[PDB]
């Protein structure tokens, strides 16, 4: 009862030993060519027939393959809820501000 | 055109201008800077292509400059930038007129303070020592022992000290210690298994005495009247002592070994702070800092670059942490610029160009979280460490002619449609 | 005077030391691919023109 | 080590011979006599005297790092070190009550980039 | 090795102590008293006992 949900965006660097074990596949917009080649090589049903569709996929549209579905197929997701966020910095905004002051000493206390 | 304008101007979140189009110069190009600056970047090209004259444009636009006219004169805004220059080229771009009031820090061989008691072991072994020797082990062991003794003495209040704890420690005292050890002579009488001096006195603790000055050991003679033998570490340290006397005597390194402050006194532990705010600009309140390296020797470049990057990362970390205690993030973002990376960031090299890599590799990965970003520049990516280029997100390119580079690049870039990989060699000068 | 008759639907888990001895073989629809690979690595008279029908087989055919 | 009759044992700076180290060394560090050619008080160096400095340094360094306290000085809620009788409480912060479906998240931004694969393999 | 007092060394079958291995071993083989747990004759094995078997077989073989 142990299973994986591998994710990536640059497969050709992953150990093929693993990709050679997953049953279902999903993919989205994929521009680089090496990846198209690797993928195409993995799958016969995804021959030149459809692999030519990837680079022209919209946002929120995917392509599925494997034993689970009824047949190779295309889909359109809907926005999830609640969305995930990362809470990162915004250089461009903190720079249109003024100029700041610092208590260097306080920082050295921790250092 | 109206369409093109409505697209490239009025459909974006955080407008950052970049230039114009290759087709219609009566048009502008704008992008989202929140993602352009908040991540790692890369620039490439070939000679005579116009790289520096574009980098400079970008930065001048960032800090708010146009036509040698500082717009933010009354107010100095927030922006913090550090540059590793070599050919000493960028000091001209920001060298505005006094009427514009653009303060600027500027360093490089004579107004620099960067002592030797801020390192770890690796750097010290690299500077002071070589490894073409059999007995190197015991020599280095004595070295480390004396170093630790000197630290402990000069800084007794603390504990848990090693060969790596950054705190004051002298060097001339170490040399004196080693000389006394290399001229040592032990007595070999009943109850005299101990260094015998010219005054015929037995020494209790070498560390208590050796560090001050040299002593006068008696002859190592097994004559029963004065049975004595030569110190077990006598006449075995010549090469090292000589190399050290040489290094210290070199006059091109007084910015490092004898870094005097403005007062003219020697530095100490309580000045560890002021050493930093110069690398940032919080000593003169300048948004920029530049590091000239041309007027510097040929052996000790990587060491410096590592020390500096390290001391920046650490500041970012601690400050972001103190700020996050308050339920927030760092409002002191920082940008770094590394040029001619193919020199001190080789794709493949020995130990010489080791340190830098780590001190830089780290930033590539974690900096994005603490407010530290990079900007790489080069013209020979095929000689850089793929490890790094792998991490950048946005890319820029100019005319490329060589083929090994065309190929290595096309192997990476995400959105490289085949219709574009053929343009590069047919690019003008100023087009990107 | 003894024989065998193996059955399975997840052969990739079975031992090859035994499948390496059976002489006649039978098969029906196979959707997963790991199997297909393992299978095609063994059979003695599998022209490429036959290695494609396996997932295209109807109900009741073999 | 001593080099005299009946001195085929390691010698202590206190002029004493060692019987077995498996009971002594783990306690603390010890002082040793000088290596002298004196037939009266002779001594020599062991086979591993001056060969383990770097390996010792790397440990004295890492053990100091605070970014790894979760790995070298992990403490329980009581504020005590772990023993061989809490192996299960560890696993349970990944699984959590077989019933009542559970979710577990891990954040690796804070961990250095030298122990990642190790963490992963262990889990 | 005899685990007795002041005998942290090997003990010959004829009950003699060992001073310099490098002067004895090369000459020929030697026999030691048993590693009997008896407090009177207390003695354990060496740190390398029962490991140099195939590495000693191959040699005499070649
Ligand atoms: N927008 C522009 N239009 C036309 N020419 C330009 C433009 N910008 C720069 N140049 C020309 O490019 C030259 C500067 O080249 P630059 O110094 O950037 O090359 P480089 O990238 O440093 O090459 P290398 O590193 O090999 O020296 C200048 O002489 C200038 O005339
Ligand atoms: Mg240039």
């Amino acid at each position: 009862g142990v299973t994986l949900m591998v994710v990536s965006q640059r497969p050709s660097e992953v150990s093929e030993t693993i990709f050679s074990q997953c049953s279902n596949f999903i993919s989205l917009r994929l521009t680089n060519a090496v990846d198209q080649t690797y993928v195409k090589s993995l799958l016969p049903d995804l021959s030149a027939g459809l692999g030519d569709l990837l680079p022209n996929l919209a946002q929120g549209e995917f392509l599925i393959v494997g034993d689970a579905p009824l047949m190779p197929t295309v889909g359109h997701f809907a926005l999830p809820v609640p969305e995930p966020h990362s809470r990162s910095v915004n250089y461009l905004q903190e720079w249109n501000s003024g100029w700041r002051h610092v208590d260097f000493d306080s920082v050295i206390d921790r250092w | 055109p109206a369409v093109l304008e409505g697209i490239f101007s009025h459909q974006i979140k955080s407008p950052f201008a970049l230039g114009t189009l290759g087709i219609s110069p009566d048009i502008k190009l704008k992008i989202d800077g929140d993602r352009f600056f908040s991540k790692h970047v890369a620039v490439v090209g070939s000679t005579g292509s116009g790289k520096s004259c574009a980098v400079a444009k970008i930065l001048q636009t960032a800090v708010g400059i146009e036509s040698k006219a500082n717009a933010h004169k009354a107010a100095q805004k927030n922006s913090h930038i550090v540059i590793f220059d070599i050919h000493a080229e960028y000091a001209a771009a920001f060298n505005l007129e006094a009427g514009e009031a653009f303060t600027l820090n500027l360093l490089g061989v004579d107004n620099l303070r960067l002592p030797y008691w801020l390192m770890n072991a690796q750097e010290l072994e690299q500077i002071f020592i070589e490894s073409n020797e059999h007995n190197s082990h015991n020599q280095i062991s004595q070295f480390r022992h004396a170093v630790v003794r000197n630290k402990c003495k000069h800084n007794p209040t603390l504990t848990n000290l090693s060969f790596d704890t950054p705190v004051y420690f002298s060097i001339d005292e170490v040399v004196t210690y080693l000389e006394n050890m290399n001229n040592e002579v032990i007595g070999k009488l009943a109850g005299e298994g101990k260094p015998k001096l010219a005054n015929e006195t037995l020494v209790s603790d070498r560390d208590e005495l050796y560090f001050d000055a040299v002593q006068s050991f008696i002859v190592a003679s097994q004559a029963a009247a004065t049975k004595a033998s030569n110190g077990p570490f006598n006449g075995e340290f010549d090469r090292m002592i000589l190399r050290l006397h040489t290094r210290l005597a070199d006059p091109r390194l007084q910015f490092l070994f004898y870094p005097k402050k403005e007062d003219g006194e020697d530095l100490a532990t309580g000045d560890f702070a002021d050493v930093v705010r110069q690398f940032v600009g919080y000593m003169t309140k300048s948004n920029v800092s530049i590091i000239d390296l041309s007027g510097i020797p040929f052996e000790v470049l990587s060491i410096v670059v590592s020390l500096i990057s390290r001391m920046i990362f650490d500041f970012g970390f601690h400050y972001s942490k103190n700020r996050h205690v308050g339920g927030a993030v760092s409002d002191v973002p920082i940008l770094v610029v590394c040029e001619e990376a193919h020199n001190y960031l080789p794709r493949s090299g020995g130990a010489a160009y080791d340190a830098s890599r780590k001190s830089i590799e780290r930033i590539a990965k974690e900096g994005r979280k603490y407010g530290v970003t990079l900007m790489v520049v080069s013209q020979r990516p095929s000689e850089v460490s793929e490890t790094i280029f792998s991490q950048c997100s946005n890319f820029i390119s100019l005319r490329l002619t060589n083929a090994v580079d065309q190929t290595y690049v096309k192997s990476l870039l995400p959105d490289l449609s085949a219709g574009l990989g053929d343009l590069l060699p047919n690019l003008a000068q100023g087009e990107f």
